[PDB]
């Protein structure tokens, strides 16, 4: 794993010895490379997993993520470039530093075979997008944004800690292998009931949880557009894939101790689809969207099935990329408007015909179009649940009826109708922005031709 | 009739030029791929299954059946 | 469509026709500069009429505002141009 | 009130420059044509051309290292054989009984 | 022109070299792995008449 | 158009004796710039 | 819609809008045109028989038993113009609108199709930048103290003046650009 690794380190040197107008250039051309490297981890096995040593090990629900936040780089690099003109070359070389180190954070967290390991980078990757939100966010929101960003997580998160390392006292180790062999029922107990709730809340906060996701669209709202970009992409995949490593400790309590976080979600999607109906934010709009998306995920988990988790892995990949384009979709239009309200720029088709067709296939992913593997993982999260009990078939047809409502809403109401006369500084779209939604694109519907690549371990 | 008129729209140069651009190098890339994987399947050929002889141990490349994946 | 593009001396003739055609108003007296209500002695309720036969024959609507204070055919005439676009 | 209503010295909000206006043909990297050019010619062939369409044929192309192949292969052989000797196809037990002692319970 | 440009291009070369780095790394990380190569019931092997390692 | 960045109004938040003003402590005073108090 | 409107609708004009309105719809009730103009010189004669009422208050009973009738008996589906605000090609050709100020944005590759077109633009804008300079002064000295009262604008007075606000009356795009 050192071979992803150590170039991911090499990026900084190599970022902070560059000429004061090679930066970008330098930067995306060989955290292209690293992405093109680290897409060799996706030959994966039937078998148990590619443990490359006592530290680092892959497996099939590691690799597209890690793929994906290798991809991520280089689109979160040429996103920055526009905004970030005006500013010295050490403040840029910084700012491309965070992004170096959230990579590098992210990379050993998904690997991490050891749960203390994982909770430590889990925790670090922390550092980089606080800076990032509260330092190059442009309101004055920002500030109150990352407070909530931080201490939710940790309020989820310090529990934990003292969870893990009390089953390290009582089983003897963490490693995720010895673990899932080892692994002992829970017994119905008040203190079993409460090292459950230890292990779940830490990564339900994170998916966001329905109850618990006030810190989202704050954060995803004041932040710049690579802080949205990764935030919407990696950093909300941490969660479930927290949960479904420690899920395994938890059997057979959470039968019962899934209840309220399943009425929760189910009840939270339907919730967070209407608000995206009546929202005059563009951000806002798309990180509710985030929420319900990830609401699934969280009931797919929860019901801990084999067409439940590759169902998970589907979507989670399938909504970093929509989501990401999206919000570069919504920074295009903002960097022109610097308004950020929807009904604002209107009938931007007549002015932007390609970028018109960006966001038509853009709305199509996020609306669940098949054969997208976003409607692969949500019609296998459906059926699962559908198993589980026949009665979510309404809340899950509900939730996709409002989707597809506020999809085409967002959709019409930006690029159809008529132009506000008083707005002449729409440009012709840049190159750069073309690019980036290709770049975002192309790999979607490139990725419905080989779906088991990113359907998880139970494929 | 000489009623030509002059149609007020956005410049198509940009959405051309990045079209033209995209498709200059998926191509640059794509057809020598395509030449070579067509040219590999043809004369190179597919591995065909066959029982493994006594006292031979075969690679773990040689349980594999085309040619780009070995 | 294969619509011709009408010209200002269509609109004028047009206009004129319906307005030789309307009973209450002599022909030859009729001119394009003549007012409605004291060239020609009409009600405004005539007017509207009028109003509402232009509607008919050209195929699109006046609104009220615009349509109250059109008194002379030259100025329907204008109206009609500004409104399609003519250019002679 | 002699106050200047100027709480401080600060300098006017500048307003955003277009990269068309200095320079067309200016693919929206940076200012400079050259080094924008370059940038531009970098993504692409690094973005398109080395990542997207050989990572994608490579992708294609990896080694069964899954075994559906080969688990097929062990499927039709082993139906091959119980087919032909009468046995029931699958087992309902997945382990053999005479080799798991249970607890006897003389309730 | 040599002697100029590498004293602008020098800092491509470091991430080539960190790849290369990480794979020695990992390979010698392997090697410190050793306790049952050749000892599994499913891979127990009789070595070749010219091999020393079944795999390194 | 440009990154917002604190003004005076919200520099003055900090300026106090304590965070939190309150009716007992509106009468504090913060104390001098060189830790020095008149004599009297 | 050229006119700028009022602050209220005079009596008359309300009864002229309700005569206007009633002969539509009596209009899209009575299809044939014979039997439309029958009707048609029926209702004229309706609205004349109390065309020289007087007592206001009595004109102003009248004409709200009309347009209750009126609202009884409206034809639910009343005959509109394609183009108008409820017809069935009312805002078709919106999409080909495009601004003039989008011409600005070509590339000069494109600016070397059409020349001539581009010559007459610039002298259009050089015309535009001198007027306005003019145009705020006169409205600044024409418009009352304490502002507007009507959104009415006034046309030039001198030699080489153009009306005040001019530029996106006379750029309108087309009825139908493309
Ligand atoms: C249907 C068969 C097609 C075969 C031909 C091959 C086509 C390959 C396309 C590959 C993907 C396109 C890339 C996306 C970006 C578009 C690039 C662009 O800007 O165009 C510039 C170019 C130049 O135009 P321009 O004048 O310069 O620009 C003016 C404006 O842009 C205005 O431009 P516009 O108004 O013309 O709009 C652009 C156009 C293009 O933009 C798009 O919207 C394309 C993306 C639509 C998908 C949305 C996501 C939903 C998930 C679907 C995943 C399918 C992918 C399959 C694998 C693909 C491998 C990468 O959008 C549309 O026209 C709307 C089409 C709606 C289609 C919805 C139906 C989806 C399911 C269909 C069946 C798929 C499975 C079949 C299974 C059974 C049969 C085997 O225009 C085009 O070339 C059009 C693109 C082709 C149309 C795509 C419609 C169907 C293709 C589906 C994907 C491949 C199907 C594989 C099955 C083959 C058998
Ligand atoms: C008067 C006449 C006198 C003369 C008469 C005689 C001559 C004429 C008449 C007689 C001949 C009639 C026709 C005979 C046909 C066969 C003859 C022949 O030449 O066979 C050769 C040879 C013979 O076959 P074989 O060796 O016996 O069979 C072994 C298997 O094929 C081994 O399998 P494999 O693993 O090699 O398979 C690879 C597979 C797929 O290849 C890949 O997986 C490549 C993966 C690349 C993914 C990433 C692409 C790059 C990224 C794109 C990003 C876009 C943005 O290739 C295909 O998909 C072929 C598709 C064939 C479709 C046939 C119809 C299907 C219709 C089904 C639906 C029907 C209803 C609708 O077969 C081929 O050469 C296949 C060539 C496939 C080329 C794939 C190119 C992929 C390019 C990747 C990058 C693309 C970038 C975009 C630009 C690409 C360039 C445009
Ligand atoms: C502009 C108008 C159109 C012009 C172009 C016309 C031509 C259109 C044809 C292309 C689309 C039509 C669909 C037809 C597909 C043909 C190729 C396909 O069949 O091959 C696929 C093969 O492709 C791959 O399966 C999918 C590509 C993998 C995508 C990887 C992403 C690239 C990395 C980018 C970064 C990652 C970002 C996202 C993180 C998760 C599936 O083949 P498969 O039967 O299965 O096995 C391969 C061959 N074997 C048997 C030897 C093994
Ligand atoms: C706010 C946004 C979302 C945040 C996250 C919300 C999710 C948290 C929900 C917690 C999950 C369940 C907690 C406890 C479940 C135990 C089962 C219980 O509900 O059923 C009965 C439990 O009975 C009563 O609940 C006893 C406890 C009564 C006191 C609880 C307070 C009630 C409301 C508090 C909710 C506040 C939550 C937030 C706190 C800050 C059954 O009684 P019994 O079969 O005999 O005993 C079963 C347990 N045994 C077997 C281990 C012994
Ligand atoms: C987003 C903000 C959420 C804030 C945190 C939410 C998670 C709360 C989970 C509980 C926190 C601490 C739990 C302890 C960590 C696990 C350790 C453990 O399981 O050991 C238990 C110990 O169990 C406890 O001590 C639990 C005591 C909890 C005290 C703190 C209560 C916090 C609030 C309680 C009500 C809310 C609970 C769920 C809230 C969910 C979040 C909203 C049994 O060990 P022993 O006692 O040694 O062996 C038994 C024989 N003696
Ligand atoms: C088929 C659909 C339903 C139809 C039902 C509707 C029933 C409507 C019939 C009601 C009868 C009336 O007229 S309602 C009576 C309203 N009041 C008056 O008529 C008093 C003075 N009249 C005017 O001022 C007019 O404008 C006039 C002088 C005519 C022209 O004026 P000009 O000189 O400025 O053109």
């Amino acid at each position: 794993m050192l071979k992803i690794i150590i170039p991911t380190t090499m990026l900084l040197p190599m970022t902070w010895m560059s000429k004061h107008n090679m930066i970008w250039i330098n930067a995306t051309v060989h955290s292209l490379l690293i992405s093109l490297i680290s897409l060799s981890l996706l030959n994966q096995l039937g078998e148990n997993s590619l443990n490359f040593s006592l530290t680092f090990f892959s497996d099939s629900l590691s690799a597209p993520l890690l793929v994906l936040t290798t991809w991520l780089l280089p689109l979160m690099l040429m996103a920055s470039q526009s905004h970030l003109s005006k500013e010295t070359t050490t403040r840029k070389k910084l700012y491309i530093t965070m992004l170096i180190l959230l990579q590098l954070f992210l990379i050993m967290t998904f690997t991490a075979t050891e749960l203390i390991l994982f909770y430590i980078l889990f925790e670090a990757t922390l550092v980089p997008t606080l800076i990032i939100i509260t330092r190059w966010g442009n309101q004055t929101e920002r500030l109150n944004a990352g407070l909530y960003f931080l201490f939710y997580t940790l309020a989820g998160s310090l529990p934990l800690l003292v969870a893990l390392v009390y089953i390290q006292n009582t089983t003897g180790s963490l490693n995720f292998l010895i673990i899932h062999y080892w692994s002992h029922p829970l017994s119905n107990s008040w203190s079993n009931i409460f090292m459950w709730l230890a292990c779940i809340m830490a990564f339900m906060v994170k998916m966001p949880l329905y109850g618990l996701h006030l810190w989202l669209p704050k954060a995803h709202v004041e932040a710049p557009i690579a802080g949205s970009m990764v935030l919407a992409a990696v950093l909300l995949k941490l969660g479930g894939y927290g949960m479904m490593r420690i899920t395994t400790i938890l059997n057979p309590l959470t039968n019962y101790m899934a209840y309220p976080f399943l009425m929760l979600s189910m009840w939270g999607m339907i919730m967070t689809s209407s608000i995206c109906l009546r929202q005059t934010d563009l951000k806002s709009l798309i990180a509710y969207s985030s929420v319900s998306h990830m609401a699934l995920v969280i009931v797919a988990i929860m019901i801990q099935t084999p067409w439940s988790f590759m169902g998970a892995t589907a979507l989670m990949i399938a909504h970093g990329l929509t989501s990401s384009m999206l919000f570069c979709l919504a920074n295009t239009n903002y960097e022109r408007v610097h308004s950020r309200t929807m009904i604002l720029a209107r009938g931007l088709q007549t002015l932007l015909p390609l970028m018109a067709t960006w966001w038509l296939v853009a709305s199509l992913t996020n609306l669940a179009l098949p054969p997208s593997i976003n409607l692969i993982g949500e019609l296998f999260i459906i059926t699962a649940s559908f198993s589980w009990s026949n009665i979510t078939i309404i809340l899950m047809g509900m939730n996709m009826m409002i989707t597809a409502l506020y999809s085409l809403y967002m959709l019409i109401t930006t690029q159809r109708g008529k132009y506000t006369h008083h707005i002449n500084n729409i440009k012709p779209s840049f190159t750069r922005e073309n690019a980036l939604m290709a770049l975002h694109i192309l790999p979607l519907l490139l990725l419905t031709l080989n779906p088991k690549m990113i359907l998880g371990p139970l494929y | 009739h000489g009623k030509r008129l002059f149609i007020i729209k956005p410049s198509g140069f940009y959405d051309r030029r990045f079209l033209k651009l995209m498709r200059f190098y998926i191509l640059l890339t794509g057809i020598p791929v395509a030449i070579g994987i067509t040219l590999v399947n043809v004369f190179i050929g597919e591995a065909e299954l066959a029982d493994i002889p006594e006292g031979y141990v075969p690679e773990h490349w040689e349980y594999f059946k085309h040619p780009i994946s070995r | 469509s294969d619509a011709p593009p009408l010209t200002l001396e269509a609109i004028k003739d047009r206009v004129l026709y319906v307005l030789k055609l309307y009973d209450k108003i002599d022909p030859e007296k009729l001119s394009v500069n003549s007012h409605f209500m004291k060239d020609l002695g009409l009600d405004s309720l005539d007017q509207v009429e009028i109003i509402m036969a232009m509607e008919d024959e050209f195929g699109f609507e006046i609104p009220d505002i615009d349509a109250e204070k059109l008194m002379c055919p030259q100025e329907i005439v204008d109206y009609i141009a500004d409104k399609k676009d003519v250019y002679e | 009130p002699p106050e200047p209503t100027i709480r401080l010295q600060e300098d006017p909000d500048p307003e955003d420059e277009n990269l068309y206006e200095k320079n067309p043909d200016s693919h929206g990297y940076d200012k400079d044509p050259i080094v924008d050019l370059w940038n531009m010619r970098v993504v692409f062939f690094f973005g398109f051309s080395i990542v997207l369409v050989l990572g994608s044929t490579f992708v294609a192309y990896l080694p069964d290292y899954r075994m559906q192949e080969w688990a097929r292969r062990e499927a039709e052989r082993l139906v091959k054989y119980r087919e032909a000797n009468g046995l029931p196809l699958m087992e309902s037990n997945c382990f053999d009984p005479n080799k798991i002692q249970l607890p006897e319970d003389e309730d | 022109n040599v002697l100029q440009i590498v004293r602008d291009h020098w800092v491509h070369i470091l991430v080539p070299v960190g790849f290369v780095f990480g794979c020695y790394l990992d390979r010698r990380s392997d090697e410190k792995l050793t306790a049952f190569r050749n000892k599994s019931l499913l891979f127990k092997r009789e070595l070749r008449p010219n091999e020393e390692v079944t795999w390194k | 158009a440009r990154q917002w960045q604190p003004d005076v109004e919200w520099a003055e938040q900090f300026g106090g004796a304590v965070m939190y003003p309150t009716k007992e402590t509106a009468h504090w005073k913060p104390p001098p710039w060189n830790d020095v108090d008149p004599p009297k | 819609a050229f006119s700028a409107p009022a602050a209220y609708l005079t009596h008359q004009q309300k009864v002229l809008r309700l005569y206007k309105r009633a002969l539509r719809h009596l209009e899209s009730w009575c299809v044939h045109r014979d039997k439309y103009r029958y009707f048609a010189c029926l209702m004229r004669a309706r609205f004349d028989e109390h065309k020289n009422e007087k007592d206001m208050v009595k004109a102003t009973q009248l004409l709200r038993q009309a347009e209750e009738e009126f609202w009884y008996g409206q034809h639910p589906q009343p005959y509109i113009f394609p183009e108008s605000p409820g017809g069935t090609s009312y805002e078709r050709y919106e999409c080909y609108k495009v601004p003039e100020w989008c011409l600005d944005d070509w590339h000069p590759s494109e600016k070397a199709m059409y020349p001539d077109y581009f010559a007459k633009r610039e002298q259009w804008k050089r015309l535009r930048r001198e007027s306005w300079e003019r145009e705020v002064k006169q409205l600044q000295e024409e418009t009352p103290p304490g502002g507007p009262r009507t959104e009415a604008l006034p046309p030039a007075r001198k030699e080489g003046d153009l009306p005040p606000l001019w530029w996106h009356i006379v750029t309108r795009p087309r009825e139908r650009p493309m």
